[PDB]
RNA sequence: AGGACCGAACCGACUAAUGUUGAAAAAUUAGCGGAUGACUUGUGGCUGGGGGUGAAAGGCCAAUCAAACCGGGAGAUAGCU
RNA sequence: ACACAGGUGGUCAGGUAGAGAAUACCAAGGCGCUUGAGAGAACUCGGGUGAAGGAACUAGGCAAAAUGGUGCCGUAACUUC
RNA sequence: AAUUCCUUGUCGGGUAAGUUCCGACCUGCACGAAUGGCGUAAUGAUGGCCAGGCUGUCUCCACCCGAGACUCAGUGAAAU
RNA sequence: CGAUGUCGGCUCAUCACAUCCUGGGGCUGAAGUAGGUCCCAAGGGUAUGGCUGUUCGCCAUUUAAAGUGGUACGCGAGCUGGGUUUAGAACGUCGUGAGACAGUUCGGUCCCUAUCUGCCGUGGGCGCUGGAGAACUGAGGGGGGCUGCUCCUAGUACGAGAGGACCGGAGUGGACGCAUCACUGGUGUUCGGGUUGUCAUGCCAAUGGCACUGCCCGGUAGCUAAAUGCGGAAGAGAUAAGUGCUGAAAGCAUCUAAGCACGAAACUUGCCCCGAGAUGAGUUCUCCCUGACCCUUUAAGGGUCCUGAAGGAACGUUGAAGACGACGACGUUGAUAGGCCGGGUGUGUAAGCGCAGCGAUGCGUUGAGCUAACCGGUACUAAUGAACCGUGAGGCUUAACCU
């Protein structure tokens, strides 16, 4: 009751075809600044949705 | 004769003088809009689309808004379709109500059972639990023996194991119309029906001469 | 609930505190007995003032349940003991002259009214 | 939708007695038995809260001869002649399950009378 | 399972989550913005909003409460004096949540929780 | 007074369960039990291969044992493989 | 073999409660871990809840639950008294 | 019967029934006085048979709590 | 024989038909009811209690039956492990004896990191071809299938009588199966209250943590069965055995040959659910798009710019939807999740103040105080412009119509 003969490398390619990670393109920008973020978090500059959320 | 849709308000016991206590299920019936009627080249038959709410006018798309424009776009809570045969007069010009049941006594309801998808052999397939003491090794929750040895070489179709439960269409037929109100658009029926309190019920009349 | 191998007190006059339920009857597979319906009993103690023998096999009917009588409205009428009364297997009818039980509506739904009605309790 | 509560208040009564658990309620009924009305009386203490509208149970228990002898009446029931509350109880629990396994001075309820 | 339980069982035993979120309530009122995981930022809102509602009334009988689980020497004058007009007098909505992104080097979602009003 | 009744420290194997490619060269969790004795124990010794030790199972003798382990005669012999 | 749920000699054991070295909050004292985040389904392991019935279960009340402290009362057969 | 096929002998008792239990019997294919005989109490990590309480062992499980089943990141196997 | 787990116990299958029961009816020493016997038929069905290692057997009570067989006389990469079939013990026998025994009992292990074929839920492609959206066809598969009790016809048929039936005409049950939580129970470690040990806010009160949710006593919302509601349909088509019409081979005769008609719990629909990958890739409706340039040179192929509809995707708030995915509600054209407000269910009259009583404790202010899920109210907190994918009327033909 063990694997006998090796599975095909096309079948290995097809089982690996089900990937869903994205290249995140395009990234979103703030309504007052062209700085990039994912569609629901803050920028690393304190800008967010044209509101400004973290001071310096 | 077609069908109608309304919400399962709940169930309450109505009591009787000689017994039994009798549960009655209450159905809150909507203005079933009659958004469509199928006719020209539609497989030689006719069928009506009901619609059960107005949803939101902000959320609409042009392929839905044009397809419904013949009655205005509303398309809320569920569309649903019923076969129109032996109906004598055309359904368009008024929204259908509990007037469908003003003479009828019996109905069939497609309850749509509340989901219990997690299942299991004791929950779905009615099997026991095996030996909590005296001795048993990893065979305490099982549908017994799933197939006989050697000669079959394979597993049979239609075994009492796995799958999902609830969320079936589940019809019920042993019902009775207790009250109708065409002004309130309200229906009361005797007995219990599948589907949770606050879920939508499909009903059609049952007749035999 | 009353079932196979249950020991009970008996509603028959000069009957002992101990009679054994050997079958719940109904011909089909059955879990528990039911009010106003028959059950198979053996006498586990006999009292000399009584009209039964120890170890004898007899027919009985359930006359009070701790589960109560409750079908028509769900309103329960309840009792503080489980008991049956003894029936003859050929001549029919309750074999005693007095019954110790509430003698409810489902017992007068049987052919027995003449020998149970000395003391109605509800 | 609340229209099903308006449907329970359809069969409820316009006015009904209150007693609260442990009171001595001295009850009369016409029973009807689906066939024939007749006067019957039952006396004990009320061992449960009324309470949930039309499906109020109104459970009364006789508590005598070392037996409880429990009965459900329903406070809105159409077969009730009268409820004649004549004594208070001296109790603090509403479920009163300790009275199901006790007798006499251990299941006494008392009078309050305060 | 869980058919009316809307409480998140989150991670580790209930007695940890109790101790931790009762401590985090003291940490939140001290600095008025705190950073943690998105699940922890939302689970800190539970029973702390009722605790803010509890801090509104300045009566000597209500001053007996808000004291069983979270204590600090520097809130003793704000209690039953400021937490009312600043927060609890709003009648609900005493906080804000916002996801700040992911955790350093790993896929954990990170957020900040703040009070609905900042001192002037 | 006690080859005494229960019982900490101390000891310890009987049932049950978990563990069983483990944390594990035999443990873990719960209970019943041994506890002035024909007992137990800290520290160092003494008993060896057909010999030891055993209120005695051919059990135990450093995981091994109807005869331990290592190194030699030994690349012994195999009408067989 | 390991920063391994294990093995391992001698000395010490306060307060409140309690017969007490049982046992808890504690004292003085110590640690918050050498993967973390989260989730949550059939099922796997232990613990918790238990209606009405109860030893029917099982080879077996195994296992589990109930009993449980000690002052005053009250006690069979058999017996090496 | 720690000795006995057919045998659950044959009879009595317990039991709805009882190859088990308790008590007798002789016709022990083959017990027997130190390779001992027979009996008696507390007692037995002893075995068989019943009664009562208590009870999720069971009718029949139903729902919880703490830990695994899942998933993502870090570090990433074995037998075959 | 480099190693197919055996008997019995539990738990659970598949095929036969030599039919126990269920439907059909023939022959008879069949009037009738029955009994005896025969064969069309495997679609549904075919207990429970005691004794033993246990089948085999026996006994008591139930039954429409208490059918037989194949599958290693079916289910140890199944559960159990008492017998048989391990080391040790203990009895009877044979032998000079080690041993031996158609003589027998006590204690005696049951392993498994699931690869492949299979099975059961669920994602993602390719496809019907210009792209999208909403929904529905039915070639075909599955599910379903028996039965107990009672009453009318009727004391009808047959028969002095005794006795007592088909035919169709209803009601009511169980195992078993399904659904809901409304009743009745249960549980319900986000909750109300009492209490023993103790610690903590100086101490006391009031109050909280721990001691198994310390001990509990209880329980809303929810879920659940032991609760309640319901369930295996009516109808249509076509057959086998079997009964027949009309009739030739056999001038008679004959269910058959030509030609016609009926019939079973079987068979196929209807019922209930799936179902175009039905590649044999179904069908209607709706939405949208009317741009140019270059190269080899060409009805083929490649490249460039311009800037893009319909729709999807992204993102929340989170769900009655989940292991991951897939899917619902909606997102200020805002009640999607929560808090807050008015109240429910469920607990139980507290605190603070005083009074009666050496006091425990009780009394008044007080139906106190307390709240989550249920009901209603409320923008108080939170919920991006829209980027991105998607583009420009889409190859050939048979036949008709419009131009």
């Amino acid at each position: 009751a063990v694997q006998q003969n090796k599975p095909t490398r096309s079948k290995r390619g097809m089982r690996r075809s089900h990937d869903a990670l994205t290249a995140v393109t395009s990234l979103s920008v703030d309504k007052t600044s062209g700085e990039k973020h994912l569609r629901h978090h803050i920028t690393a500059d304190g800008y967010y949705r044209g509101r400004k959320v973290i001071a310096k | 004769m077609i069908g109608l849709v309304g919400k399962k308000v709940g169930m309450t016991r109505i009591f009787t003088e000689d017994g039994v206590s009798i549960p009655v299920t209450v159905i809150e019936v909507e203005a079933n809009r009659v958004t469509q009627v199928k006719d020209l080249a539609n497989d030689g038959y006719r069928a009506i689309q009901v619609t059960t709410g107005a949803k939101k006018a902000n959320r609409v798309t042009k392929p839905e808004a044009g397809h419904f424009a013949k009655a205005g776009v509303e398309a809320g809570r569920g569309l649903w379709e019923f076969r129109l045969a032996e109906g004598e007069e055309f359904t368009v010009g008024q929204s259908i109500s509990v007037e469908l049941f003003a003479d009828v006594k019996k109905v069939d309801v497609t309850g749509t059972s509340k989901g219990k998808g997690f299942a299991g052999t004791v929950k779905r397939w009615n099997f026991r639990t095996q030996d909590a003491t005296h001795g048993n090794s990893l065979s305490h929750r099982v549908p017994g023996s799933i197939g006989q040895n050697q000669t079959p070489g394979k597993v049979f179709k239609g075994k009492k194991m796995a799958g999902q439960m609830g969320n079936e269409r589940v019809t019920v037929q042993s019902l009775d119309v207790v009250r109708v109100d065409a002004e309130r658009n309200l229906l009361l029926v005797k007995g219990a029906v599948p589907g949770a309190t606050g879920s939508d019920l499909i009903v059609k009349p049952a007749v035999k001469a | 609930m009353i079932q196979e191998q249950t020991m009970l007190n008996v509603a028959d006059n000069s009957g002992a505190r101990r009679v054994m339920c050997i079958k719940v009857l109904g011909g089909s597979h059955r879990r528990y007995a039911g009010v106003g319906d028959i059950i198979k009993i053996t006498i586990k103690e006999a009292i000399p003032r009584g009209k039964v023998k120890k170890g004898d096999v007899l027919k009985a009917v359930v006359v009070r349940t701790k589960k109560g009588v409750r079908r028509p409205d769900g309103s329960v009428i309840r009792f503080d003991g489980n008991a049956c009364v003894l029936l003859n297997n050929n001549s029919e009818q309750p074999i005693g002259t007095r019954i110790f039980g509430p003698v409810t509506r489902e017992l007068r739904s049987e052919k027995f009214m003449k020998i149970i009605s000395l003391a109605p309790e509800v | 939708s609340n229209i099903i509560k308006q449907l329970e208040q359809e069969q409820m009564k316009q006015d009904v007695p209150s007693f609260r658990p442990g009171d001595t309620v001295e009850v009369k009924v016409w029973v009807v038995e689906g066939s024939k009305k007749r006067l019957q009386a039952f006396e004990g203490v009320v061992i449960a809260i009324r309470n949930r509208g039309l499906h109020s149970a109104f459970t009364v228990r006789k508590i005598s001869n070392g037996e409880g002898v429990e009965r459900v009446f329903q406070t809105h029931s159409p077969v009730v002649d009268s409820i004649s509350v004549k004594r208070r109880g001296a109790v603090r629990k509403a479920k009163l399950y300790y009275l199901r396994e006790r007798t006499g001075k251990a299941a006494r309820i008392k009078e309050r009378l305060n | 399972m869980r058919h009316r339980k809307s409480g998140r069982q989150l991670n580790r035993n209930s007695s940890h989550r109790q101790a931790m979120f009762r401590n985090m309530a003291g940490s939140l009122v001290r600095h008025e913005i705190i950073k943690t995981t998105l699940p922890k930022a939302k689970e800190l809102r539970r029973v702390v909003e009722p605790l803010i509602t509890l801090a509104k009334t300045d009566s000597v009988a209500n001053r007996r409460l808000a004291f069983a689980r979270t204590r600090d020497n520097e809130i003793v004058a704000k209690l039953f004096n400021e937490l009312g007009p600043r927060f609890a007098s709003r009648a609900g909505g005493y906080t804000r949540i916002l996801k700040c992104g992911f955790r350093a080097g790993d896929n954990a979602p990170m957020a900040y929780i703040e009070l609905v009003d900042r001192s002037e």
